[PDB]
């Protein structure tokens, strides 16, 4: 590896992610996010599913 | 799921269980997702 070598001749580094579903529950979960609260008015409530 | 449920009583009585009603609160449920089929209590042992 030189500075000075060509783009495919340079060093990348390479991560891969591997995402599997077992029969255990799934614990790794992607972020839900939130709005703001809005109260005394009949709106759609989810809270925590 | 692996639910513990939990409750610290303060009795006062010296030998058996005392008689009384004491609902256990929930403390921590675990994502094991793991087959359990026995267990054992561990002890602390005294040296001198």
């Amino acid at each position: 590896f030189q500075p000075t070598n060509g783009v495919g001749y340079q060093p990348y580094r390479v991560v891969v992610l591997s995402f599997e579903l077992l029969h255990a529950p799934a614990t790794v979960c992607g972020p839900k996010k939130s709005t703001n609260l809005v109260k005394n008015k009949c709106v759609n409530f989810n809270f925590n599913g | 799921y692996f639910k513990i449920y939990s409750k610290h009583t303060p009795i006062n009585l010296v030998r058996d269980l005392p008689q009384g009603f004491s609902a256990l609160e929930p403390l921590v449920d675990l994502p094991i997702g793991i087959n359990i089929t026995r267990f054992q209590t561990l002890l602390a042992l005294h040296r001198s």
